[PDB]
RNA sequence: AAUAUUUGUUUAAUGAAAAGUAUUUUAUUAUUAUAUUGUAUAGUAUUAUUAUAGUGUAUAGUUUUUUAAAAAUAUAAAAAAUAAAGUAUGAAUUAAUAUCAAAAUUUUAAUAAAAAUUAAAAAAUUA
RNA sequence: UAUUUAAUUUUUAUAAUUAAUAAGAAAGAAGAAUAUAAUUUA
């Protein structure tokens, strides 16, 4: 019986370790979502001081 | 360097008082009630203990 | 930094507030007296190897503070600021005369 | 040894010779000659 | 004896504080810079009470100021 | 939006007792020793204060014996013959 | 080593100091949590050797950022704690300083020390905040209530509106103290202090919840005061 | 490091840092194959992230194994293909 | 082995098959016992070998025993407290004999000449005040005694109020009566408001100002005609002006001049009032603010001696984050040398206070910086807070 | 040419001219990044102004230097200006023959 | 320790400049023109005005 | 907040709260003293 | 002895019957069982280097280790890592001594810090 | 730990008339620390 118990313990914490992994990186996902959503109206390109000619470049990216 | 500070030597040498043989102090029926600390020069207005529980 | 300081900074401001619930005055205060002398003492077993031990001894003091009145002090002054924070302050704007205010003595006809 | 002439240093004023320049300078003096 | 301390000694020179004269702190700042900060025109080391200015001091290649009397406010 | 132990152990049928008890020590669920800090064993009343017992500041941590008994320690008429 | 974030730590003149740390592994790994901090919320008080180091990093990351390459965000990555981070770095900083090439961190010696132990304490602070998106007008001069609070505001600025993918991330992380296991964690926390006897630690029947539901209504209804 | 997927084995590779070692032995990942969060295993290890000055940068020698996944895809078998298209450092 | 006494407290090394001994953690030694095993004492009960037996008899007899009263006695005993008038009567006329025969202050010539102190005079004073319902300074006190002129008005109206009292009644016990279950200032109370504005006044001299400003709260609180209102109100602002308190003179400052309708031509109040109100805008740097003020106040009562002072010096004199920056004046100096933060100790590194208890600067609820404590909390073991990877 | 504080003296020049010959292979189109102290930075915002080239560089008009070094906050970018003015016509001599 | 020390051996101690040094000495102040807090010129307030204007 | 109360403060001719509040409270004592001596 | 020691900025000690001490205020079935009885931290003088062992199992990261230079010691590659002004805590060997005993020469019943002569040793701190 | 040597007592404008074989306002980082005595900086 105590062969059985420490493997069941053992089984749902698993179980429940993937639903909290789950659903985190949807919110993660959400959150960069979002974040991809705001940077546009602000217009932020997140590649730095440079206009775009420069990554248009690609010689420096 | 600016204060001044010379060791004390009472902290050297600390030998306990006297004593009393059969709780008798000697000289109780001769001197005065006054507290010794009063003709000492030793007194206070607040005695804050800080082994109190306040 | 010293832990001593500090002590006799609890000890100043006590015996501040009782000298001026005395009656005397804050301004002209000076430390009559500052002497210490030995107080009770508590100890603490240190066990050292091969079975041998001592006592660690935890010390306590007494301490005698005294507050007097003295009114031909004057005292150095301290509202005195280096260059740096001088121009530095004219950079920010700030006056770095402080302002004075003349304040009418307070009298009562009612 | 605390003296001054020996403590004192100086650095901060090294910007008053130009020892790229004169370096340089030399280094033409070192083709000229071809070393 | 009257009370042992010191008067001010702000405005003379000393040695630790003399060497933050010269030292660079532009990240020491943020709105606020001034030129140099610690070096005040003429004084030796930045000390008030050491001014040099407009005595014969002879310095060929480099600046200095004129004498106002300093304010009383400023020493101690 | 979140993970919620309790409405995790309601989808997965974990019965949301023993959810939290797969995440907190052996020690404070199950009878089983383990080490305990003399500031959590309680203490009585005083003058100043009232008393102070281990279940009221520390309600998560006492033990549970449904689980103990459901888990950990046998059944006696599973192995009954007579 | 002249590349703008891998650091060396001496005491010559050519290297950051080097703050007493076990190994220069242990030291590294000090270095990259400051950093990370730093970045999350701008200022960072820190003790000894370690703040003008912090300050030199700070600096690195900021033109690291306004390198804006994909190379340069992959070594910042490389080297946060926080994943995050390195978005609200890329975010942030390029607006921010985008006026300014040298000394973007502001050190500052606080005359407080450590009781702990005698070294003194410096204030490391991102330069001009009024650039910043998410921290425009904060005031760090005190700290907020219970330090899973939003910060303080200067009265004048209280109306700001910050990025909204930050404050899920903090309402997030900020959510887990309202909880009922974090009480607990809280009141044992104290009974472990006191067992390893840290003076003036409390007793546990007397250690009140950080968080209540009605301290909570009214922080959240200035929350929105402030919004 | 290479990691690949449990269930379809897909494969794939990148740096780890000293930040990220709790994360060396067991990844999570969204995995192309088969779509959805899944779980990555290190099967071997590749390479430092960064370096000590006056050593050099490329030995912490990448495994055999590694370096056989890096003979595979973009060998001259694995690239021949591909080149009618590109040959990569031409655009 | 064994080079001092075989007494378990004794200085030198000891051996444990030798002198053996059971393992004794803090033991209070052979005097005093002292802060650190009482520390002990007042939290865990005992001293922390447990070889002690607690002994609380001493403080038992102390707190409990004292406090017992039997419910027949404590339910007859507010029978027999002491008539508050025979007190006031009482505690007026004796106060007065002690301050009558306060010596005068010999001045001498190149040197000041220490006042004589008063010690007989803190025993009366302390029962008049608590009678009255008000806190004296005894600073203000003593001022007060130097000056001939201050004395002389303390003392005359000291002597009106014990008359007024005595022959009539004490009117703030009135105004009490009839509240729980309107009219204009009664005698002895305008002797009353008078002499306590007098010690503020010699209270100010001394140079305590938060005292002044404390002392005149309770004068206002016995004026309940406009005028006397008016004064003590201006009073409250020019005293809270030196101590700094910048609200308070900005609050009190503009009532003197609210109450201007009602007041008599004869009055300086409401003048003064507009100049506390101003200096008050001044001080927290609006100029603008007190300019209006100023104009204003020139413009209700045209030529004005102080507030033409104030319009020239604001004059002379002639950004909203810097503001009230500035330290100008003194008594925040005296109050920021108590109160401040020192090297060491009393600063946010040291102890921080929560909720009225002492925590180390490790714990602190208001912050997460390096160090706390709740930077290692976890995540409690139900979702992931952060996305950080290795520390949380 | 590299280290040079302030103005760029005319023996400065010679340093360049004589270190065109020492790389035998350049032509007045050659990329920006072969100049001395043209860093990342400096390159970069060089190209966003479509300047691919020692001729373009050479034919700016020093207030465009300026605000690229002040507005823009290229540092050391009067020296590569300076070091294209020097060495533009140079390389179209060597380019004819 | 060969010996024990008399009262002078223990004071020799003090009449050096790092006995001195180290514990009797006085701290240069003044009055922070911002917090009119005592203070030693080269340290500062967490403060905004602190911070900016270091005074 | 702040221009908030940049427009605040230029609508009342650039006084401020604590001057308008004052003013209009001694309008309403003034005009008590009115209505007393209107009664009286 | 203003000495040594201590110094709590980041956890896979998962597990734990054999410990024979530690106010659980009511720790607690909902049982399927019947009565009765009993569940959490003290081995080695310590909250020690850190226990012994029988269970059974593998992604709960299961969450107390100060510090702003250099010799020499210890590890590892004379380089590298660590440790020494420091705040606080505070032992142990030792102790016939005068504010100390430095240099040389001879003698004296055996080193002679004993004599006698000539001489020229400042204080503090560190190795 | 006593003696004994070696070093130090934290910029001394400067050193040698002889012995033996040398000392001006003071302590945080000596660096505002990534070798510029500010690389322009809000
Ligand atoms: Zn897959
Ligand atoms: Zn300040």
């Amino acid at each position: 019986k105590r062969i059985d118990t420490a493997k069941r313990m053992r089984r749902d914490r698993r179980r429940i370790e993937e639903l909290k992994t789950l659903e985190f990186w949807g919110w993660y996902m959400k959150l960069q979502r979002v974040r991809g959503r705001w940077c546009r109206e602000q217009g932020v390109s997140s590649r730095g001081v440079y206009g775009p000619a420069v990554d248009a470049a690609e010689l420096w990216g | 360097m600016y204060a001044r500070f010379r060791t004390r030597s009472k902290f050297y040498f600390r030998p306990a008082r006297p004593a009393l043989a059969y709780n008798v102090d000697p000289n109780v029926m001769r001197r005065p009630k006054v507290k010794r600390g009063l003709l000492k020069g030793t007194y206070s207005d607040e005695t804050v203990d800080l082994r109190d529980r306040e | 930094l010293r832990k001593g300081h500090q002590i006799v900074f609890r000890a100043l401001e006590m015996a501040q507030q009782g000298a001026e619930a005395k009656g005397l005055d804050k301004e002209h205060l000076r430390v009559a007296h500052i002497s210490c002398y030995p107080g009770p003492t508590d100890k603490q077993i240190d066990i050292r190897s091969k079975g041998y031990y001592a006592w660690k001894t935890k010390k306590s003091s007494h301490l005698v503070l005294t507050l007097a009145e003295d009114p031909e002090m004057v005292l150095p002054d301290r509202t005195c600021l280096p260059y740096s924070s001088l121009m530095s302050m004219k950079r920010a704007g700030l006056s770095a005369q402080p302002t004075v205010i003349d304040v009418p003595a307070i009298t009562a006809d009612g | 040894t605390n003296r001054h002439f020996f403590v004192a240093r100086a650095n901060a004023f090294f910007s008053r010779l130009p020892i790229a320049r004169v370096q340089r300078s030399l280094a033409m003096e070192a083709v000229r000659e071809g070393r | 004896t009257p009370v042992r301390d010191r008067k001010c000694t702000l405005q003379y020179y000393n040695p630790i504080r003399a060497r933050f004269v010269y030292r660079r702190d532009k990240p020491l700042f943020d709105k606020y810079h001034v030129t140099a900060r610690n070096l005040a025109p003429g004084f030796s080391r930045g000390a008030l009470k050491h001014d040099w200015r407009a005595l014969g001091v002879y310095t060929p290649d480099h600046p200095q100021v004129p004498y106002h009397p300093l304010q009383t406010w400023m020493l101690g | 939006g979140r993970f919620n132990m309790d409405e995790a152990a309601a989808a997965l049928q974990l019965n949301p007792a023993y959810a939290a008890a797969l995440y907190r020590p052996l020690n404070y669920t199950f009878h089983i020793r383990g080490q305990l800090y003399p500031a959590q064993k309680g203490r009585p009343s005083r003058p100043g204060s009232l008393a102070a017992s281990q279940g009221r500041m520390f309600p998560l941590y006492q033990r549970n014996d449904r689980l103990d008994k459901e888990l950990f320690r046998l059944n006696s008429r599973g192995l009954t013959t007579e | 080593t002249t590349e703008p974030l891998m650091a060396d730590y001496g005491w010559t003149r050519g290297k950051l100091p080097k703050f007493r740390a076990r190994s220069p592994f242990h030291r590294q790994q000090i270095a990259r949590r400051m950093v990370t901090e730093m970045i999350r919320k701008d200022y960072c008080i820190v003790g000894g050797a370690r703040a003008p180091a912090l300050r030199i990093l700070a600096d690195h990351v900021v033109e690291l950022a306004k390198a804006g390459d994909t190379d340069s965000r992959q070594q910042l990555a490389y080297f946060l704690h926080d994943p995050l981070m390195v978005d609200k770095a890329f975010d942030e900083y390029p607006r921010r300083f985008k006026d300014m090439n040298a000394k973007y961190a502001m050190m500052t010696r606080l005359k407080s020390r450590r009781r702990t132990d005698a070294v003194a304490m410096y204030f490391v602070e991102y330069k001009n905040r009024d650039m910043s998106d998410n921290h425009k007008g904060e005031d760090y001069s005190a700290g907020p209530e219970r330090f899973f609070l939003p910060p303080r505001i200067v009265e004048t600025e209280k109306g700001i509106q910050r990025p909204p993918h930050m404050q899920m991330a903090f309402d997030r992380w900020a959510s887990k103290f309202k909880t009922e296991e974090f009480h607990h964690w809280w009141r044992l926390r104290h009974a472990k202090l006191r067992y390893w006897g840290v003076r003036n630690v409390p007793h546990p029947s007397d250690v009140d919840p950080l968080w209540t539901e009605k301290e909570e209504e009214e922080w959240h209804n200035e929350m929105l005061a402030n919004t | 490091a290479l990691f690949s997927c449990f269930r379809c084995g897909y494969m794939y590779e990148f740096a780890v840092s000293n930040s990220y070692c709790r994360k060396l032995t067991l990844r999570n990942d969204h995995c192309p194959r088969c779509d959805q969060l899944t779980l990555f295993r290190f099967m071997s290890v590749s390479g430092m992230v960064g370096n000590m000055p006056f050593k050099p940068i490329g030995v912490p020698g990448p495994s055999y194994a590694t370096l056989w996944w890096r003979k595979t895809r973009e060998g001259k078998e694995a690239s021949a293909p591909l080149d009618a298209v590109c040959k990569s450092d031409r655009w | 082995y064994q080079r001092g006494g075989w007494s378990p407290g004794s200085k030198h090394q000891k051996h444990m098959t030798l002198n053996p001994t059971l393992y004794l953690y803090r033991f209070p030694g052979p005097h005093g016992p002292g802060p650190y095993t009482m520390k002990y004492w007042w939290t865990l009960g005992c001293f922390p070998t447990g070889m002690e037996v607690p002994f609380r008899l001493h403080e038992f007899l102390s707190t409990y025993q004292q406090e017992h009263v039997p419910v027949e006695v404590e339910e007859w005993l507010r029978c027999y407290i002491k008539d508050p008038l025979s007190e006031l009567v009482n505690a007026s006329n004796d106060f007065f004999k002690a301050v009558e025969v306060y010596p005068e202050v010999e001045s001498a010539r190149g040197y000041k000449t220490l006042q004589p102190s008063i010690a007989p005079l803190l025993v009366p004073m302390k029962k008049f005040e608590e009678q009255l319902g008000v806190k004296i300074s005894p600073v203000g006190l003593r001022s007060v005694l130097s000056n001939p002129v201050l004395k002389d008005r303390f003392l005359d109206d000291l002597f009106d109020y014990k008359s007024y009292v005595e022959k009539g009644g004490s009117t703030p016990h009135r105004r009490l009566a009839r509240s729980r279950f309107a009219e204009t200032t009664a005698d002895d109370e305008r002797s009353l408001i008078l002499l306590l504005t007098t010690i503020s006044e010699g209270c100010i001299n001394a140079g305590n100002y938060s005292d002044a400003a404390s002392v005149l709260a309770d004068a206002l609180m016995f004026c309940h005609d406009p005028d006397s209102q008016a004064t003590t109100h201006a009073n409250i602002s020019f005293a809270s002006l030196l101590n700094a308190d910048f609200k308070g003179a900005e609050y009190n400052g503009r009532e003197a001049a609210l109450l201007q309708p009602q007041v008599k031509p004869t009055s300086t109040a409401c003048a003064r009032g507009y100049v506390g109100w101003a200096a008050a805008a001044a001080y927290q740097d609006d100029f603008e603010k007190a300019e209006a003020i100023v104009k204003d106040g020139l413009t209700l009562y045209v030529g004005n001696e102080h507030l033409e002072k104030l319009a020239n010096k604001l004059q002379a004199l002639r950004p909203r984050s810097l503001r009230e920056s500035r330290s100008h004046l003194p008594s925040q100096q005296s109050r920021g040398l108590l109160s401040g933060s020192g090297k060491g100790f009393s600063n946010e590194f040291d102890w921080v206070e929560f909720k009225n208890k002492l925590y180390p600067s490790k714990m602190d609820p208001r912050n997460n910086e390096m160090g706390s404590v709740f930077r290692r909390v976890g995540d409690l073991g139900s979702f992931i807070s952060t996305s950080r990877s290795m520390e949380r | 040419g590299i280290a040079t504080g302030g103005r760029v003296t005319n023996e400065d020049r010679r340093w360049w001219l004589v270190h065109l010959e020492c790389a035998p292979d350049i032509t007045p189109g050659t990329f920006i990044a072969w100049l001395d102290c043209c860093g990342t930075h400096t390159c970069k915002k060089l190209i966003e102004r479509n300047i691919w080239t020692i001729e373009q560089v050479a034919a700016l008009d020093s207030d465009q230097v300026d605000e690229l070094k002040y507005r823009e906050g290229c540092l050391k970018m009067d020296v590569v200006w300076e070091h294209a003015r020097t060495i533009i016509t140079p390389l179209r001599q060597r380019e004819v023959t | 320790p060969k010996r024990k020390k008399n009262p002078m051996q223990l004071r020799r101690k003090v009449y050096g400049l790092h006995f001195k040094e180290k514990y009797l000495k006085m701290e240069e102040w003044y009055y922070c023109p911002l917090c009119a807090e005592p203070k030693k010129p080269g340290e500062w307030c967490r403060r905004e005005d602190c911070r900016q204007i270091k005074p | 907040r702040g221009d908030a109360d940049r427009n605040f403060r230029e609508a009342f001719h650039g006084m401020s709260l604590d001057q308008v509040l004052f003013r209009e409270r001694l309008r309403q004592r003034r005009m008590q003293k009115q209505m007393e001596e209107k009664a009286k």
